[PDB]
RNA sequence: GUGAACGGUGGAGCAACACCUGAAGGAAGGCUUGAUGAGCGUGUUCCCCGCAUACGCGGGG
């Protein structure tokens, strides 16, 4: 079973890519030392192979949103508002353990050495939550393959084979956004701003003069200079959700963490606003489902993730968690 | 090298005479060998050094300013802000509500090359008359021209030996014209003035980027302009 | 004339078949680049330091 999930990122999306990366002021992501490099962290990008001259196939940059962050994203959002709702209707008490295996895939770091037996396997996998998200001490296979979001771009013409041939965009798709931090005691200027102050404005000047001695001079004080590097908003970016022998259960929570996907942001970069996106369309097996109010149409499994969130217990959620 | 600015403000506007006056007297009963520092005093007596100032007070338009010229200059300031900071949050906490005072730091370097063309350089309030055969030069324009160009250039190497970067010696300048003139008190209510020139207009074929102090008692606060901010800008 | 002198260890032969490192995993959470040294007061012979060696030059606050 195969998901397409069409989106378009209404706020600039950031996920940080891991690396010291360093910075100046006009451009030039990594310099040679001594020119002032200032700390960035780059959005994360994907390597892929690209037609980029006529015969000639390279690897080029693209810069994605993980497929391991939006697994979690998506299994988020399905436990937060479908999920632990069940679970308060029907007065259901996960534990740690099972809390955690939930949102996680394993209560602790190490998993054990019994595979479970096939009965638990069945009776997991026929879950829809247990089904799309394994793991747990046993290590249990799921049944959803979340795949990365790549905007619909040149650099990505041999990924999107079929579908999204127009709509491609060929220039660069980051821009770098500059974020300083300021001192508010430097920016104070008046006392009777610092009446509110404990210790007067005594306290607030023996503070300049703790900056001072480190503007002489490993404590870091404040009024750091930062970039990191954004995708750019507005455009339209892919997601994949394949399914292995789904239920019928398992597809309709995919879909009922899909309807809601908007009101949560695909990326970090949390208090900037980064990450958020409205779903331009979304195709089961290529179907065309999406409205502006949700999903329309996939009705049976609709129906079979109604009829799998009654009688949803915590016990499912306890049993796959517990260690052997 | 670099020369260092460090910036203090009060909350209200005190010139850079007065304010080198006021810090000579909040800490001459304690810590004196710091005054000796900031003032480029003698190490044994009162009296000042007949060198260059490597320390030189400044203005700001909410205080004061210091700057100190090369290492030592720089690590004076860096010895000798806090003590300093500490005595004005003393002083201008013992009378009134009280006040904050904020500051800046900045460690600018400085340089020079040799262009083939004039550069247009003003200056602001830089003394230039101090004996009898001073003001006997300023009479004529003729032999007072030529004063103020070695006046300026002598200034310029000056500072270049004692910041320890060597300046191209080929340098050629020229004055156009001062907009006012006016004295300059040591101390006041003092009969003694000495003349100065306002707005005076330089024109040198190489190029500075740096802090450059130009004329007499640069200690006080006359005669220097940052180079950089004028480079390219109307 | 070494109880010597003479004399091929040779031929043939498959280390093969079978076997999925791959399952679970959020790069995050916080942060004003504007804020700046920049344009605004002093109306005449008084101190101290060197080169000299006083005929004067240089300079300090």
């Amino acid at each position: 079973m195969q998901i397409e999930v069409t989106v378009r990122n209404i706020t600039p999306i950031f996920s940080a890519a891991p690396g010291s990366n360093y910075i100046t002021i006009d451009g030039t992501i990594n310099p040679p030392p001594g020119v002032s490099r200032f700390p960035l962290v780059r959005t994360r990008m994907m390597y892929v192979a690209a037609d980029v001259g006529d015969g000639v196939i390279k690897s080029v940059p693209l810069q994605i949103v993980p497929g391991n962050t939006m697994r979690s994203l998506l299994r988020r959002t399905m436990l937060k508002h479908v999920i632990e709702p069940a679970l308060v209707e029907k007065g259901n008490k996960l534990s740690i353990g099972a809390y955690a295996t939930a949102y996680s895939g394993n209560a602790t770091g190490n998993p054990d050495g019994v595979p479970s037996s096939f009965d638990e396997i069945a009776t997991m996998r026929a879950h829809p939550f247990i089904g799309l998200f394994g793991g747990g001490p046993r290590m249990l296979e799921g049944r959803l393959m979340v795949d990365s979001l790549y905007p619909i771009h040149t650099n990505a013409e041999r990924i999107l084979g079929a579908g999204y041939e127009n709509e491609m965009m060929s220039g660069p798709i980051t821009q770098v956004v500059w974020a300083r931090r300021m001192d508010p005691i430097l920016n104070l200027g008046s006392s009777e701003d610092v009446e509110v102050i404990n210790g007067g404005a005594v306290a607030a000047n023996g503070w300049i003069q703790d900056l001072l001695a480190n503007s002489k001079a490993n404590g870091r004080g404040l009024k750091a200079f930062n970039a990191h590097e954004v995708v750019i908003p507005g455009l339209k970016w892919v997601w994949r959700i394949s399914l292995d022998r789904p239920t019928d259960a398992q597809v309709g929570l995919v879909l009922l963490a899909l309807n809601k996907m908007t009101n949560e942001r695909i990326a970090g970069g949390h208090s900037k606003d980064y990450g958020r996106f409205v779903i331009d369309g979304v195709s089961l097996n290529g179907e065309q489902v999406w409205s502006q109010s949700g999903i329309t149409g996939g009705e049976q499994y609709f129906d079979a993730v109604a009829e799998a969130i009654d009688g949803l217990s915590s016990k499912e959620f306890e049993q796959f968690a517990q260690s052997a | 090298m670099f020369v260092k600015q460090v910036f203090f403000d009060l909350g209200a506007r005190i010139h850079a005479d007065e304010a080198r006056a006021l810090v000579a007297k909040l800490l001459d009963d304690t810590q004196p060998g710091l005054v000796s520092a900031l003032m480029n005093y003698m190490p044994a007596s009162k009296t000042s050094k007949t060198e260059f100032p490597l320390v030189q007070f400044s203005n700001f338009n909410q205080g004061f300013a210091l700057l100190g010229f090369g290492e030592v200059g720089a690590q004076i300031l860096s010895d000798a802000t806090p003590i300093i900071h500490d005595a004005m949050a003393k002083l201008f906490a013992s009378r009134g509500q009280g006040v904050v005072v904020q500051v800046s730091s900045r460690d600018v370097p400085l340089s020079c090359e040799k262009r083939p063309y004039g550069l247009q350089y003003t200056v602001a309030k830089m003394v230039v008359q101090k004996k009898h055969e001073h003001r006997e030069r300023l009479a004529n324009p003729e032999t007072g021209k030529v004063f103020l160009e070695g006046l300026f250039l002598r200034s310029l190497e000056r500072q270049a030996a004692a910041v320890g970067m060597v300046l191209p010696r080929d340098l050629v300048v020229s004055f156009k014209g001062a907009e006012r003139v006016s004295s300059v008190k040591l101390r006041p209510d003092s009969t003694l003035a000495h003349g100065s020139l306002r707005h005076a207009v330089f024109e040198v074929n190489a190029r500075l980027g740096g802090l450059w102090s130009v004329g007499f008692l640069l200690s006080k606060g006359f005669g220097h302009i940052n180079t950089d901010l004028q480079l390219g800008q109307g």
